[PDB]
């Protein structure tokens, strides 16, 4: 049960608390699967900073990614929207906080809604359940 | 008078289903049949009864779902719904996964890295296991100099990063250290930290002459 703590470069699906697994397809394009086979689901989690990491789409070359505007979207080159703030919240769900871009104060989260719709940046909110996520082991 | 069958079956495509510890489990078996079908649940073949898990759990017959309340580990396993009417039945399984996340400053193997000898010229590595739910960021430290002095002005060491987390690397967890000079002997520091803490343990390198 525990080799989800372990590795450096870690192989992992991003279920969100609205169970979905996060994707990211050729076309870009990010959204939230139900599938369980979907190859657009095994996402690269890696470190690039103490609790800052670069989460990337494995099979389309993509990685998950913030605009200053607050949208979700994934660019093939590496940048920094694509710096991702992870953190445990209370209740066992990871958070994916955009390290860069913020807004009236507060930060943007990476988040999907009731059907796997991406969320927009400036409306996510930290605790509301929409920006959950439990990491997956794949191997 | 028909034989129990499912209403949506979109939303039991789904076999396999987890969550992280004390939150809340909902399992739905949408059936519909003439007379109305009965619902029963199993939990690893055996019956499932309200004494089996603390705090039991509701149903919600309307539903046909089966909801449990702030799960434990021990929720782990198989769920079987069974539909049914005197003229049959049918059921469906899922496979509830209680994870339970370890939020603490990295831990890391005992031993590891290990120290190490090797010919001038020779070749040489240096791994370090780690456990840590949080993302950790992996970095090997090493001693070095500035100038031919050994501290800076504030009497601290001059240390090195030969190599850390990134894009770059596929896995810090290991340092290769490739024809190494005499100079490459001395302490290779690992230091692992995520948002919560950090740890660090070290081995030595000894390049025979």
């Amino acid at each position: 049960s525990y080799n989800h703590l372990q590795g450096d470069v870690r192989w992992r699906k991003l279920f969100s608390f609205t169970k979905y697994f996060l994707k990211i397809e050729k076309n870009g394009k990010v959204s939230g699967t139900k599938k369980e086979n979907c190859p657009y689901s095994i996402l690269e989690i890696t470190s690039v900073e103490i609790g800052v990491v670069a989460v990337k789409a494995i099979n389309s070359n993509y990685y998950l990614a913030m605009n200053k505007k607050g949208k979700l979207y994934g660019s093939k080159e590496f940048n920094n929207d694509c710096k991702l703030k992870e953190r445990i919240e209370e209740n066992g769900y990871n958070t994916y906080a955009s390290f860069n871009w913020q807004h009236n104060g507060r930060q943007m989260y990476v988040a999907l809604n009731g059907k796997g719709a991406p969320r927009r940046g400036q409306k996510t909110r930290r605790k509301n359940t929409s920006a959950h996520f439990l990491p997956m082991v794949v191997h | 008078k028909r034989a129990p069958y499912w209403t949506n079956t979109e939303k039991m495509e789904k076999r396999l289903h987890a969550v992280p510890a004390a939150n809340t489990v909902k399992f739905r078996c949408p059936a519909g049949g003439n007379p109305m079908p009965t619902m029963r649940w199993l939990k690893n073949g055996k019956e499932f009864k309200q004494e089996h898990r603390i705090g039991g759990y509701k149903v919600r017959n309307q539903h046909w779902s089966l909801i449990m309340e702030s799960v434990v580990p021990s929720d782990k396993g198989n769920y079987t719904c069974v539909v049914e009417n005197e003229y049959g039945s049918i059921n469906h399984t899922y496979h509830l996964d209680v994870v339970e996340r370890s939020p603490h400053r990295p831990i890391l193997q005992a031993g590891l890295p290990a120290n190490a000898s090797t010919v001038v010229g020779g070749d040489v590595e240096f791994v370090c296991k780690v456990y840590s739910d949080a993302q950790p960021h992996i970095q090997w430290i090493k001693h070095v100099e500035k100038n031919g002095s050994k501290y800076g002005p504030d009497g601290l060491p001059y240390l090195k990063v030969l190599k850390h987390s990134g894009i770059n690397s596929s896995n810090a967890e290991v340092l290769a250290l490739f024809n190494v000079t005499e100079a490459d002997a001395g302490e290779y520091i690992c230091k692992v930290s995520n948002y919560i803490g950090q740890a660090n343990q070290s081995a030595w390198l000894t390049v025979l002459p």
